[PDB]
C-alpha cells in the first residue's frame, strides 16, 4: 500500500494465508478513511475496502486483556486539519467560554485531543460563529456536590476550558463535561482579560503574579 | 476655534449632544449601555454600534468609511470591559455639510468625533480620558498651514487633515494619537509642523469643550 | 506562602488559536513574530501585469475581451487580482476638482455568501479617494479624442483621428479587485496591485459614424412640440489604443506597520515601542491596537498616512522609523517590476 | 399565515383582497368576531359609482371601504386621490351600503356550502 | 426533498421499490402515471392559460403572454418565468428550474419559432409565466404539462400592415377583432426515479425521498431531446447509477411518451 | 445607483468594440489558498479557448439550522473577470455538481457539518475570433482536487469529460455514472459520447491523482 | 461464530481482487500558473535600503528554534 | 459650586490612605492605577470612618446598571421555569426574579404575579457577566419585606439622579410639596421608575404631571409654586 | 393499457333531519342564564357565534361546533405522531394540531425496562433511543392551559413503528373509540389515530395477543422477513383508506376489510387511486350502511 488516493482499492474484507500447517484467517475492517464499497465485475458482485482519503495507508491489530485474526484497515494523511477529525462522543476538546447565565456555560470548540501530547486546531473564525458551539451543564462541572454548583465561581468568559463530549447534541451545541481532573480551566487571565496570566496553583483556584488577587475556577488538576 | 456645542437635546436616547463648527453641524445620540444583538455580543468587552447619516441623500460607502474612522477614535476612549456582553448604539446625524461633500468629508468626521464625545459624555459612559478633534488643510500657493478652514479654503487646498488626539491631567498631556487622517501631497517636515500647530489648537478645544461640558452638566448635579 | 507552580505549553499552532496576544508576545520574546518575519522584515512581492488584458498580445489582440489593464499580484500568502475595464461618458492648477478616479468593485472570499460585507464596502472608498487625493489620474487624459468613420471609395470603411487640437466624451475606469487567500489587513496589497494594474491600463480609440441616418426624435406635448437631441452611438477601435496618463510622480506604494510594547511576563529564556512591519497573521491583525499605514511616493511624496494609536502611544521616533521604511520599501516596489 | 395570488386584476381589487381574506379565514374555522366586507366606491364629477373597474378608475378617484358586519363602523378607510369633503360622506354612505351587500353573498354561499356539507356528512 | 420520513419507512419503502417485481406503494406499474387535472382559457387577460392539479394537491398554473419585438436585438423569443409559492425567486430550485425550462423551450431547439414571425423585422416575443401554489415533489414535470396545455390553446393578434420593413416600413398594425391560433409544438418533461435497478416514471413525494437518483428527459417531435439532466430527488441517499439504467431510462420515455401526449393532445 | 458599491455616473455607457477530434491539455495545483481547508487551481487550454478556474472548500463547519446524522454540501459558482454566464445557468451547473458530489463525498463522517465549495470561474476567454457545458468537467476536477486537499473523504476520484454538448461524471473506472448532462448535440450519439467522455475522464484522474500524490 | 467461512471460500476472493486490480493498472501554466502557487518568500531592508531575500533556509531554523525555546523555557515557574 | 472632574484626570486622594472606590472611579487591571473614568462632582467621605475613605464620582446619567442591595421597580415580562424574567428598564438586559423568593415563600408554594405586574424588588446580586437576579424579600431584610406587586397606579420614567435624591435625600421637597396637597402612596426605584397611587385618577394624573416637570426643571425652589398651578389646572376641567 | 388519465375543462378555473346552522357574527340566543362555550362570543345578554358551524345545545352549555378546524386534542387519545425535535429531557412530535406535543424522557419506557436503574446518561443519550423523524404510539396523558398536549408511552402498546407504511387522513374521519389498533385480513395491523395519522404494518406477535425483546422497541429495522402479499396487501389496503378519505366519509374497522374484499374485483393494485373507483366504492360502502340501518 504505497500510495492513497480517493477511490484507490485496497484489500477484500477477507484474507488467508498458510502458516506452520495451518491455514490464518484475516478479517479486515474499514477503519477511519476507508469504507467497503460494493463493486461488480464479469457479473459477480464484490465489496472491498475502499481509500477515501489521501494519504498512507495504515493497518492496525489488537488482543486485549479485561483461528481468526482482524486487521483495522485504515488511511492517514500524507504530508493540521480539522476535517478528518471532527468531535464525536468522547473526545476531549479545547473550547473557550463565550457567556454565562446561571443556568449553564457556554464555549466553542477550537481544538481537539488525541490519544499519546498532539492537537488538532479548527481553521474556523469566532468572529463569524464559524466554530462549532457547544454547553457545559451546571451538573457536568465538576463529579462531587453537582446539586449545589454556582457556574461564576468555575468558568469566566474568556477562560479556555478543557472538556469531553458527552453527544453531539442538536446542530446548534454540542454537550460537554468537565467532571475529571485532567478538564477545566486550563487557561486565563485575571478580570476576563483585562489582568494578568494565571496559573493552576490549587485545583480550585487562580494566582496571579503580577495582579496579587486570586480568583476560584474550576481548573484542570497540575 | 469658535466651535459651539448644546448637550441633552434629546429625550428618547441616553445621551445626545449637537457639535457645530463654522457650517458643519452634527447631531450625535447614544444608547448604552444596553441588550446587545446575538452577533454584536462581544463576550468580555462592550460592543459599538456606530451609523453615520449624511446631510443629503442615504448612507453610501462614503458614511461606512466616516464609520470606520470614527469607530477607531470612540474605541479606545471607552472602558469597554465594564461592559461585557452588552451594546452601546452611537448614532450621527450630519445636519449640515459645511463642505463640498462630492470632495471632501473632513470637517464633518472632525465634528462627529467631537459630537460622539459629548454625546458619550452625556450618556454617562466610562471613559479612559478625553478627546478632540480639528481639521487642518495646507494651500500650494500660501505653503500655509489652516486650522479649522472653510469651504472655500478647501477647495484651494493641497492636503486635507483630520487629527484627534486623547487628552488626560486636566486636557494638558497627549495620552495618544487617537485618529491622524492625512490626504494629498505633503512632506515629513509639513507633516510634524501640522502635528505641533495641530496639538495646540487641540489643546485648546478640549478645554472649551470641558467648560461645556460643566456649564451643561452642573445644573443637573446636586452640591 | 511560598509555592511553585507548573505551566501547561500548547503548541504553537495551538497557541495561535487559543490566545493570540500571548503567541505574539512569545515570538516577540525571540526577536520574531507568529509569521516566522523579523520585527522590521516585509513579505515579497510578485506580479504580473496585462496578462488578462485583451492587448496583452500586441500581435494577436484578442476580440472577445474587454479588460484594458490587468495585475496578478501575490504577497506572502494573499493574492490579489485586478482587473481594469472601460466606459464612456457624454460631458457637458492642482485643486482636486480637476482630478478624476477610478470606480473599484472589491471583493474577498472568505467562504461565505451574502451582502457585501464592511471589509469589502470600505477597501472601495479608501482606494477611490486616495486615487482622487494623490492626484494620479487628471481628467484631461481620460478626454476621448473621439474620431470619425467614412465610407471610402471602393466600399470600405476608414477612420480618422484627430491630433493636438461640438460634442465631447470622456473615458470612465472601472475595477474588479479580487482578494484570494487573505491572512490580514489587505489593503495595502489592493492599492499596490491597483497601481500595477493602472500602469498597464490602455485607452481604446473611439469614434462615430460620418452621418448616422438616426437624427433628432420628435416627442409631443398638449399642444406645443419638442425635439430630443440627437445621441451619437459613440463605438470604440478593436485594435488602435492609446496610452492612459498617468502622473508618475504621483504613484505611491502602500505599506503599513505596527507597534506593541514586550510584556515582561511573557518572556522566553535562552519599556520599549516595537515596529513592525506589514502586518499578517490573525495574531498581529488582533492584538497589535497601535498601527501606522502610509501611501509613499518613491519622489518620498505621501499620498495619504493614517495614525491609529489605540495601543501603544505612537511617539515621533516610531512615526519617523515608519516614515522611513515606507520610503524603502516604495522604491523597492516601483523600480522591482520596471512597470 | 394568509398566502394571495391575483390572477386577474380589473379595479377594486383591495375589496376583492378582504372578502378573499374573510371567506378564507372562515373556512380554515378560525374565530373572529364579525365578517369583514370590502368595497371601492368612484366618484365621478358629482355622481357616485359602486364597485368600479380599470377603465373608471383611471378616470375618477375613488374610496376603498371595508365594513365589519352589518354594521357603520369601518375597518379600512382608503382614499389615494382627491376628494371633494363635501362629497366624502356621501361616498362613504353608498360603499357602506354596497359593502352590506357584499356580506349578504358572502354569507349566502357561506350557508349554502354548510349546508350541503351537514346534509351529505349527516 | 419535502416529505419526511423516519429511517424504518425509508427502509421498507426502499425494499418494496428495489424488488425485482418492483412495489409502488400505491401499487402503480413502472410506467402509470397519477390522474391529474387540467383547466384551459381561464384568464382572458391572456393569450393563453392553463391549471394543473395533481392528486396529492400539486397545483401549478401558467399564463401566456405576447409582445411585439425586434428580432434582430431580441435573440430570445421565448421567455420562461417560474415563481414557487413560498420560495424565493432567487432560490436555488426556483432558477434551477427556470434555466432549465427556457433550455426546453429555446427558440431554435425544441420549438417553431418560425410562427411567432411577423414581418421580416419583427416577431412575437413569448412570456410563458409559471406560479406554483403547491408542490411535494420535484416540479419539473408537472410544470411541463401546464405550459403544454397553455401553448396548444393560446391565441394571437392578427397583422394586417405588409411585411417588409426594410423598404415600406409600414407601422405594425393588427387586427381589431380577430386572432389567429398559435400553431406550436410544445416539447414535454418527464422525471424518472431510481431505486436500485428500477425506473419508475412519476415519482411520488415518498418514492422520491428513498430514490437512488433521478432523471430529467425532455420529449420533442416523436423523440427525446435535450436537456436532458440526471437529478437527485434527495440528498440523503444519493448513489451513482450503471450506464444500462440511463439507458433504460431513455428508453422507457421513448414508448410511454406518446401514450402521455395522446391523452394530453386531445380535442 | 447602489449605495454599497462605486459604479461610477449612470450616464456612462460601457465601451463596446467594433470591427474595422483536438487534444486538450490542463495544468493542476492544490493547497494555495490559507484562507480555507482546501483549494485548487485549474487551467485547460486548447483550440480557440482557454480556462483559468479555482475552487475553494470550506468545512466542514457548523450548522445553524438543523441536526443531521450526516453532512450538507453546498455549491456556488462565482463569475469571474471578463466572461460572464446568466445566474440561472450558473444555478443550474451547481445543482448538477451538488447531485455528482453527494454520490462521491462520505457523508456519514461528518454530522451536523457543513461543506460549502465554492469554485470561481476567473479568466474563461473564448478565442473564437450553451459555453457553459464545456466548462463543466474542468469544474468537478477543481472540486475533485479541493475535496482531496481538505481532507473531506471521497469514495472515488469523480471525473468527467465532454463530447458534442454531452458531459458525463464517472467513477470506479469508468463503470458507473455519477451523472449525465446534455445540451444541443445530435441523435442517436449517446454511445459515441461515452466513449470520448471515458476518455477524458480517465486522463482527468490520473494527473488528479499524479496532481494530489507528487505535489 | 467464524467457523461459517470457509478459508477457500475467501481464497476465491484473493483471487477476483487479483483480477479487479490487475485490471484497473508534465505541468506547464498557461496563463496564472506562474504567480498563484508562488512560494512565500520573505524580504529584509537593510541600512542602505537594498531589498534582501530572507533565506528560504532561514525560516525554518527559527522555528525549530522558537519550538525549543518554549519547550525547554516553559518548566519553571515559583509564586510567593 | 462643586469640583468638577474629568476622565484621564489626576486623581486627588494619595495611595497611601487606603480607598473604597465607588462610581466613577476605575482601578486599571493591568497598570493597578486608580483613576476617574465618569464626568461629574468628585466626592470623597470624611477621615474617621472606621479607617476607609468612600470615593465616587456623582455623574448624570438615566441608563441604569444592576448593583447589589438596590431597591427597583420591575415590570414582570416572562416566564422561565425557576423564575421571573423581569425587565427594569427599555432596551437594558433582563433581570431574573426566583420563584423561591417571596413574603411568605415555600418551594411547593408560588407566587400568582401575571406577565405585565410591577414588582417593588431588590437586587440582591448582580454580576457584571450575568444575569441580574432580583428578590422581593432579602435576608437582609431579615424577616421585614416592602417587597412585592403594584396594583393600579401610575409608572414615571426619570433620571437617576433625581431618582437617587427621592430615595435618599430628606431635604428633596418634592414628596413633601405633593403630601400638602393630596395623600397617596409612592414606591422608589434606583433604576429610574417612580410609582405613585392615590385614590382618585385626577390626583395621581396631577402628581404624574408634576412630577415631570419638577424633574425636568431640576430647581428645587420651583416645585412647590410649580404644583401649585399644576393642582389649579386639574380642576380647571 | 393506458398511460394516463388526463381530465380536461376550457374557460373555467374550476368545476361549478334538519341541522341548525350559523355563521360568526350571527345572533344565536339571548339568554344570558347561558354558559357561552368554545365557538361562540357574548355581550350582556347576546350570545353569537364565533366560527361556521352547528348550534349544539348540552344542558345549559350553549356552543356551536366548527365545521372545519385542526385536530384537537382530548386526554387519553391514541394518536400517532413524528418526532419533530429533541431538546432537554423533552421530545416534541408532530400530532398534527395547532402546536407540537411533548414527550418528556420520563414517560417513556427505557432498555431494559423496569429492571434498569435511572440513568443521567440517557437524557443526553436520547436521541439514540429516538430521533428526529421517528413514529410512535403515543397517548395523550394530559393537557396544558393552551390546550397543547403532554404524551407518554408507558406502555408495551405504545411505542417506536417499524415493518409498515405512512398514511394520513383529515382527523374528522376517525373517531375516539375503546381500541385504535386492528387486526385484519392479509396479516396486516392497522393504528388509527385519532389525530387522523395512521399507521398500516405487518402484523406482529403483539397484535396476536392482543385478542388472543425489550431492548429492541426503538429499533428502525424493518423485519426481515416480509413477503410481497404482505406488501402488496399494504398498499391495497392503504389505497382503500385514502378512497374512503376521498368520499369524506369517516373509516372503520369494518369499512375498511369490507372495501379490500370489494376491491378485489379490480386485478391490478394501482387501480385503487383513480376517483370512479373511489366514488364507486363509497356508494357501495354508504348503501350497505342504509340496508343496516
Amino acid at each position: 500500500p504505497e500510495i492513497a488516493y480517493p477511490g484507490k482499492l485496497i484489500c477484500p474484507q477477507y484474507g488467508t494465508e498458510n502458516k506452520d500447517g495451518e491455514d490464518i484467517i484475516f478479517n479486515y475492517v474499514p477503519g477511519p478513511g476507508t469504507k467497503l464499497i460494493q463493486y461488480e465485475h464479469n457479473g459477480r458482485t464484490l465489496e472491498a475496502i475502499t481509500a477515501t482519503l489521501v494519504g498512507t495507508v495504515r493497518c492496525e491489530e489488537e488482543k486485549k486483556t479485561d483461528t481468526v485474526k482482524n486487521i483495522l484497515v485504515s488511511v492517514l494523511p500524507g504530508t493540521n486539519d480539522f476535517a478528518n477529525n471532527l468531535p464525536k462522543e468522547g473526545d476531549i476538546v479545547l473550547t473557550r467560554v463565550t457567556r454565562l447565565s446561571l443556568q449553564r456555560a457556554n464555549v466553542e470548540i477550537l481544538a481537539v485531543e488525541d490519544k499519546p501530547a498532539t492537537f488538532s486546531v479548527s481553521q474556523a473564525s469566532s468572529d463569524l460563529g464559524e466554530t462549532f458551539r457547544g454547553i457545559i451543564r451546571s451538573q457536568d462541572v465538576r463529579s462531587t456536590d453537582r446539586d449545589r454548583v454556582k457556574v461564576i465561581e468555575c468558568f469566566k468568559p474568556g477562560d479556555i476550558v478543557r472538556a469531553q463530549v458527552l453527544s453531539l447534541g442538536d446542530g446548534t451545541n454540542y454537550y460537554l463535561t468537565t467532571a475529571r481532573n485532567d478538564l477545566g480551566v486550563v487557561f486565563a487571565r485575571a478580570a476576563n482579560g483585562a489582568g494578568g496570566l494565571m496559573y493552576a496553583t490549587d485545583w480550585q483556584m487562580m494566582t496571579s503574579p503580577v495582579t496579587g488577587a486570586t480568583e476560584k475556577r474550576k481548573c484542570a488538576k497540575p | 476655534m469658535s466651535v459651539q456645542a448644546e448637550i441633552g437635546i434629546l429625550d428618547h436616547v441616553d445621551g445626545s449632544s449637537e457639535f457645530v463648527s463654522q457650517d458643519t453641524k452634527v447631531i450625535c445620540s447614544v444608547t448604552g449601555p444596553i441588550e446587545p444583538k446575538a452577533r454584536q455580543e462581544l463576550p468580555t468587552q462592550l460592543a459599538l454600534e456606530i451609523i453615520v447619516r449624511p446631510a443629503k441623500g442615504v448612507a453610501t460607502t462614503r458614511e461606512k468609511v466616516l464609520e470606520d474612522k470614527l469607530r477607531a477614535v470612540l474605541t479606545p476612549l471607552i472602558t469597554r470591559h465594564c461592559y461585557p456582553r452588552q451594546l452601546c448604539q452611537i448614532t450621527c446625524q450630519i445636519l449640515e455639510s459645511g463642505e463640498d461633500e462630492a470632495e471632501f468629508s473632513l470637517r464633518e468626521l472632525s465634528c462627529c468625533i467631537n459630537a460622539a464625545f459629548l454625546a458619550l459624555v452625556d450618556a454617562g459612559i466610562a471613559l479612559n480620558s478625553m478627546c478632540a478633534s480639528i481639521p487642518i488643510a495646507i494651500i500650494k500657493d500660501t505653503s500655509d498651514i489652516i486650522v479649522d478652514p472653510t469651504a472655500e479654503q478647501l477647495k484651494i487646498s493641497l492636503s486635507v487633515h483630520t487629527l484627534a488626539l486623547e487628552f488626560v491631567n486636566g486636557g494638558k498631556v497627549v495620552k495618544n494619537v487617537l485618529l491622524l487622517d492625512s490626504n494629498g501631497d505633503f512632506n515629513e517636515d509639513q507633516l510634524f509642523s501640522l502635528l505641533e500647530l495641530g496639538e495646540q489648537k487641540c489643546q485648546e478645544l478640549v478645554t472649551n469643550i470641558r467648560r461645556i461640558i460643566q456649564d451643561n452638566i452642573s445644573p443637573r448635579l446636586v452640591v | 506562602e511560598t509555592i511553585e507552580i507548573h505551566p501547561i505549553t500548547f503548541p504553537p499552532e495551538v497557541l495561535a488559536r487559543i490566545s493570540p496576544e500571548l503567541s505574539l508576545q512569545r515570538h516577540l520574546s525571540l526577536g520574531i513574530r507568529p509569521c516566522l518575519r523579523k520585527y522590521e522584515e516585509f513579505r515579497d512581492v510578485a506580479i504580473e501585469n496585462n496578462t488578462l488584458s485583451r492587448y496583452a498580445d500586441a500581435g494577436n489582440i484578442d476580440t472577445k475581451n474587454n479588460i484594458l489593464g490587468s495585475n496578478v499580484l501575490k504577497s506572502g500568502k494573499t493574492i490579489v487580482i485586478t482587473s481594469i475595464t472601460g466606459g464612456i461618458i457624454e460631458e457637458t492648477e492642482d485643486i482636486i476638482a480637476n482630478y478624476a478616479s477610478v470606480y473599484p468593485v472589491v471583493e474577498v472570499e472568505r467562504g461565505r455568501v451574502g451582502a457585501c460585507t464592511d471589509e469589502e464596502m470600505t477597501i472601495s472608498q479608501k482606494l477611490h479617494d486616495s486615487i482622487l487625493h494623490s492626484r494620479i489620474l487628471p481628467k484631461k487624459a481620460l478626454k476621448v479624442k473621439a474620431g470619425v468613420r467614412s465610407a471610402n471609395e471602393d466600399g470600405t470603411f476608414s477612420v480618422l483621428y484627430p491630433d493636438e487640437l461640438k460634442r465631447k466624451w470622456s473615458y470612465v475606469l472601472y475595477a474588479k479587485i479580487v482578494v484570494l487567500s487573505r491572512t490580514g489587513p489587505v489593503f495595502d496589497l489592493c492599492w499596490n496591485s491597483l497601481m500595477y494594474a493602472l500602469q498597464s491600463v490602455k485607452l481604446p480609440r473611439a469614434f462615430i459614424d460620418e452621418r448616422a441616418s438616426d437624427l433628432r426624435m420628435t416627442i409631443r406635448t398638449r399642444g406645443r412640440s419638442a425635439t430630443i437631441r440627437e445621441t451619437y452611438e459613440i463605438i470604440c477601435d478593436q485594435t488602435k489604443s492609446v496610452p492612459l496618463m498617468i502622473n508618475a510622480k504621483n504613484i505611491a506604494f502602500a505599506s503599513n506597520y505596527g507597534i506593541v510594547e514586550l510584556d515582561p511576563e511573557c518572556q522566553l529564556q535562552n519599556l520599549n515601542t516595537v515596529l513592525i512591519a506589514d502586518l499578517d497573521t490573525e495574531a498581529e491583525e488582533t492584538s497589535i491596537h497601535s498601527t501606522i499605514s502610509i501611501l509613499a511616493a518613491p519622489s518620498g511624496n505621501y499620498k495619504q498616512l493614517t495614525l491609529m494609536g489605540g495601543g501603544a502611544k505612537i511617539t515621533p521616533e516610531m512615526i519617523k522609523r515608519s516614515l522611513l521604511l515606507s520610503r524603502v520599501r516604495a522604491d523597492d516596489l516601483s523600480t522591482r517590476f520596471n512597470i | 399565515d394568509i398566502e394571495i395570488h391575483v390572477l386577474e386584476q380589473d379595479g377594486g381589487i383591495m375589496g376583492s383582497l378582504i372578502n378573499g381574506i374573510t371567506l378564507a379565514l372562515i373556512d380554515a374555522g378560525i374565530s373572529m368576531f364579525d365578517y369583514i366586507s370590502g368595497i371601492s366606491v368612484g366618484l365621478y364629477d358629482t355622481t357616485p359609482l359602486l364597485d368600479t373597474n380599470s377603465l373608471e378608475e383611471n378616470a375618477m378617484s375613488t374610496v376603498t371601504l371595508g365594513v365589519v358586519g352589518k354594521s357603520e363602523k369601518l375597518s379600512l378607510l382608503l382614499v389615494e386621490d382627491k376628494i371633494p369633503l363635501d362629497r366624502l360622506e356621501n361616498v362613504l354612505a353608498i360603499g357602506i351600503a354596497g359593502a352590506h351587500r357584499v356580506r349578504d353573498l358572502m354569507d349566502e354561499e357561506l350557508r349554502k356550502h354548510a349546508q350541503k356539507r351537514v346534509s351529505n356528512a349527516s | 426533498g419535502h416529505m419526511s420520513l423516519s429511517v424504518a419507512e425509508k427502509s421498507y419503502l426502499y425494499d418494496s421499490l428495489a424488488s425485482t417485481p418492483s412495489i409502488r406503494p400505491d401499487g402503480r406499474l413502472p410506467h402509470q402515471f397519477r390522474p391529474i387535472e387540467i383547466f384551459t382559457d381561464f384568464l382572458p387577460s391572456s393569450n393563453g392559460s392553463s391549471r394543473i392539479i395533481a392528486s396529492d394537491g400539486s397545483e401549478c398554473i401558467v399564463s401566456i403572454k405576447s409582445k411585439v419585438v425586434d428580432h434582430h436585438v431580441e435573440n430570445e423569443l421565448l421567455q420562461v418565468d417560474v415563481d414557487i409559492a413560498g420560495q424565493r425567486d432567487d432560490a436555488l430550485v426556483v432558477e434551477t428550474i427556470t434555466s432549465l425550462l427556457n433550455k426546453v423551450l429555446k427558440s431554435g431547439s425544441g420549438v417553431d419559432s418560425s410562427k411567432l414571425q411577423l414581418t421580416k423585422k419583427y416577431s412575437f416575443k413569448i412570456f410563458v409565466d409559471v406560479l406554483v401554489i403547491s408542490s411535494h415533489s420535484h416540479p419539473i414535470s408537472l410544470i411541463s404539462f401546464a405550459i403544454y396545455s397553455a401553448l396548444n390553446s393560446t391565441y394571437l393578434p392578427k397583422l394586417i400592415s405588409a411585411f417588409d420593413d426594410l423598404e415600406v416600413e409600414e407601422l405594425p398594425t393588427f387586427h381589431d377583432y380577430d386572432m389567429v391560433k398559435l400553431d406550436i409544438n410544445p416539447p414535454l418533461v418527464f422525471i424518472l426515479a431510481v431505486v436500485g435497478n428500477n425506473m419508475l416514471l412519476d415519482p411520488a413525494a415518498n418514492e422520491s425521498e428513498v430514490a437512488n437518483n433521478g432523471l430529467i428527459i425532455s420529449w420533442s417531435n416523436g423523440k427525446i431531446t435535450s436537456p436532458i439532466r440526471s437529478v437527485a430527488l434527495n440528498d440523503s441517499n444519493v448513489k451513482s447509477f450503471k450506464p444500462h439504467l440511463l439507458k433504460q431510462g431513455l428508453a422507457m420515455v421513448e414508448k410511454y411518451a406518446p401514450d402521455v401526449v395522446r391523452s394530453l393532445e386531445n380535442l | 445607483q447602489d449605495r454599497r458599491r462605486l459604479l461610477g455616473p449612470a450616464a456612462a455607457k460601457p465601451m463596446a468594440f467594433s470591427n474595422t477530434e483536438s487534444e486538450q491539455e490542463l495544468s493542476l495545483h492544490t493547497g494555495f489558498i490559507e484562507n480555507c481547508n482546501g483549494s485548487a487551481l485549474v487551467e485547460a487550454r486548447s483550440l480557440g479557448h482557454q480556462t483559468s478556474l479555482i475552487s475553494a472548500v470550506y468545512g466542514p463547519r457548523s450548522i445553524r439550522g438543523s441536526f443531521t446524522s450526516q453532512g450538507t454540501i453546498s455549491i456556488q459558482l462565482k463569475n469571474g473577470l471578463l466572461e460572464k454566464y446568466n445566474t440561472n445557468e450558473l444555478k443550474e451547473v451547481s445543482s448538477f455538481l451538488m447531485g455528482i458530489f453527494n454520490s462521491v463525498v462520505n457523508l456519514s463522517r461528518y454530522p451536523k457539518s457543513g461543506i460549502d465549495i465554492f469554485v470561481y470561474l476567473t479568466y474563461d476567454k473564448d478565442l473564437t475570433n450553451s459555453q457553459i457545458s464545456s466548462l463543466i468537467p474542468h469544474c468537478i476536477t477543481s472540486i475533485t482536487l479541493a475535496l482531496a486537499d481538505a481532507g473531506i473523504e471521497l469514495v472515488d476520484m469523480a471525473g468527467a469529460g465532454e463530447a458534442n454538448g454531452t458531459v458525463v461524471s464517472f467513477i470506479k473506472n469508468g463503470e458507473e455514472i455519477v451523472g449525465f448532462w446534455k445540451d444541443d448535440g445530435d441523435d442517436e450519439d449517446l454511445l459515441e459520447c461515452l466513449d470520448r467522455c471515458k476518455e477524458q475522464y480517465n486522463r482527468y484522474r490520473d494527473l488528479m491523482i499524479s496532481c494530489l500524490m507528487n505535489q | 461464530l467464524l467457523e461459517t467461512i470457509s478459508v477457500p471460500q475467501i481464497r476465491d476472493v484473493m483471487e477476483r481482487f487479483s483480477v479487479l486490480c490487475n485490471s484497473n493498472i508534465t505541468n506547464s501554466s498557461i496563463l496564472l500558473g506562474k504567480i498563484l502557487p508562488r512560494e512565500e518568500h520573505d524580504i529584509a531592508y537593510s541600512k542602505d535600503g537594498l531589498p534582501n531575500k530572507v533565506k528560504t533556509e532561514d525560516i525554518r531554523i527559527r522555528a525549530q528554534n522558537f519550538k525549543s525555546a518554549l519547550a525547554n523555557l516553559e518548566d519553571i515557574i515559583f509564586e510567593i | 459650586m462643586s469640583t468638577f472632574i474629568f476622565p484621564g484626570d489626576s486623581f486627588p486622594v494619595d495611595p497611601t490612605t487606603p480607598v473604597k472606590l465607588g462610581p466613577g472611579i476605575y482601578c486599571d487591571p493591568n497598570t493597578q492605577e486608580i483613576r476617574p473614568v465618569n464626568t461629574g462632582v468628585l466626592h470623597v467621605s470624611a477621615k474617621g470612618k472606621s479607617g476607609v475613605q468612600t470615593a465616587y464620582i456623582d455623574y448624570s446619567s438615566k441608563r441604569y446598571i444592576p448593583s447589589v442591595n438596590d431597591f427597583v421597580i420591575g415590570v414582570i415580562i416572562g416566564t422561565f421555569s425557576d423564575s421571573y424574567k423581569v425587565s427594569l428598564q427599555n432596551f437594558s438586559s433582563s433581570v431574573s426574579l426566583s420563584y423561591m423568593a417571596f413574603p411568605n415563600a415555600s418551594k411547593k408554594n408560588r407566587p400568582t404575579l401575571q406577565v405585565g405586574d410591577l414588582v417593588y424588588a431588590r437586587v440582591c446580586t448582580a454580576e457584571k457577566e450575568l444575569e441580574a437576579e432580583i428578590e422581593c424579600f432579602d435576608s437582609t431584610t431579615g424577616r421585614d419585606a416592602g417587597f412585592g406587586i403594584l396594583e393600579d397606579g401610575m409608572i414615571i420614567d426619570v433620571n437617576l439622579n433625581f431618582a437617587r435624591q427621592l430615595l435618599f435625600n430628606n431635604d428633596f421637597p418634592l414628596l413633601k410639596v405633593l403630601a400638602a396637597h393630596t395623600k397617596f402612596e409612592v414606591a422608589i426605584g434606583l433604576n429610574g421608575k417612580i410609582w405613585v397611587k392615590c385614590e382618585e385618577l385626577s390626583n395621581t394624573l396631577a402628581c404624574y404631571r408634576t412630577i415631570m416637570e419638577c424633574c425636568q426643571k431640576n430647581d428645587t425652589a420651583a416645585f412647590k409654586d410649580i404644583a401649585k398651578r399644576q393642582f389649579k389646572e386639574i380642576l380647571t376641567v | 393499457s393506458e398511460v394516463i388519465t388526463i381530465t380536461k375543462r376550457n374557460g373555467a378555473f374550476q368545476n361549478s333531519s334538519d341541522s341548525q346552522i350559523v355563521t360568526p357574527g350571527e345572533l344565536v340566543t339571548d339568554d344570558p342564564i347561558w354558559m357561552r362555550g368554545h365557538g361562540t362570543y357574548f355581550l350582556d345578554n347576546m350570545t353569537y357565534s364565533s366560527v361556521a358551524g352547528t348550534v349544539s345545545r348540552v344542558n345549559r352549555l350553549l356552543s356551536v361546533i366548527p365545521l372545519k378546524g385542526r385536530y384537537a386534542p382530548e386526554t387519553g387519545d391514541h394518536v400517532v405522531g413524528r418526532i419533530a425535535e429533541v431538546g432537554n429531557k423533552r421530545w416534541k412530535v408532530d400530532i398534527g394540531g395547532k402546536q407540537h406535543a411533548v414527550l418528556m424522557l420520563g414517560s417513556v419506557n427505557l432498555p431494559g425496562g423496569i429492571l434498569r436503574r435511572k440513568s443521567e446518561s440517557d437524557e443526553l443519550q436520547m436521541r439514540s433511543f429516538l430521533k428526529e423523524g421517528d413514529l410512535l404510539n403515543a397517548e395523550v396523558q394530559s393537557l396544558f392551559q393552551d390546550g397543547s398536549a403532554s404524551l407518554h408511552t408507558r406502555s408495551l402498546k405504545y411505542g417506536k413503528l417499524r415493518n409498515g407504511m405512512f398514511c394520513q387522513v383529515p382527523s374528522s374521519l376517525i373517531v375516539r373509540a375503546k381500541n385504535h389498533t386492528h387486526n385484519l385480513p392479509g396479516n396486516i395491523t392497522v393504528v388509527l389515530g385519532v389525530n387522523g395519522y395512521i399507521w398500516l404494518r405487518k402484523t406482529s406477535q403483539m397484535d396476536l395477543a392482543r385478542d388472543t425483546s425489550s431492548w429492541q422497541i426503538y429499533s428502525d429495522e424493518n423485519d426481515p422477513s416480509i413477503s410481497n402479499n404482505i406488501r402488496q396487501a399494504i398498499c391495497r389496503y392503504a389505497n382503500v383508506i385514502k378512497a374512503l378519505a376521498f368520499c369524506e366519509i369517516g373509516i372503520t374497522q369494518q369499512r375498511i376489510v369490507s372495501a379490500y374484499e370489494a376491491s378485489m374485483v379490480y386485478s391490478n393494485v394501482g387501480e385503487l387511486i383513480e376517483k370512479n373507483v373511489m366514488e364507486s366504492i363509497g356508494s357501495d360502502i354508504l348503501t350497505a350502511e342504509k340496508m343496516r340501518g
